[PDB]
């Protein structure tokens, strides 16, 4: 749902 | 329950109504937002604002507005501009300040 | 296996060595990268490039170079500037191009 990768 | 408290609680209830999914209700965690705590130095959310009302930590509308602005600026900093999150934060930042004026 | 094939396979092995975590080895999925497919319209990665070498789909080093660039640009577009991914994509884009000159 939220943010980018990691 | 001071007069400033019932003023700020009304403002808080009206601002929360503008976030019907509750994206701003609680602290963001790094688990739902990779790298959040290293990018955002001072997290804020509506649940934290409510607590600070009750702790008598706001002495003025200006201090309350400053935390609202920090919550919106954090969202516009962390989230990319095409996201649901970024768009909502911009939308409510400006409407919220207009409502409190 | 043609001569352009052993040339591009050499360049590919040398570019892959610059990505020791394999961040660029395989297609990115929306599950590891929310919203990816709606933001990046033409995905590329080293596994795809290797396949395209083998399908003889590259007739020139320039076409190969274009897909490399597209891979790096996608990463710089999706990922925020502070991330491992963005920094690595910038670093390898410019060094890879220097190398293939």
């Amino acid at each position: 749902g939220k943010g980018g990768k990691g | 329950s001071t007069p400033i408290q019932q003023l700020l609680e009304h403002f808080l209830r009206q601002l929360q109504r503008k976030d019907p999914h509750g994206f701003f209700a609680f602290p963001v965690t790094d688990a739902i937002a990779p790298g959040y705590s290293m990018i955002i130095k001072h997290p804020m959310d509506f649940g934290t604002m409510k607590d600070k009302i009750v702790a008598n930590e706001y002495k003025s509308v200006t201090e309350f507005k400053a935390d609202f602005k920090l919550m919106c600026d954090n969202a516009m900093t962390y989230n990319r501009p095409d996201t649901v999150y970024y768009k909502l934060a911009k939308k409510i930042l400006h409407a919220g300040f207009k409502m409190m004026s």
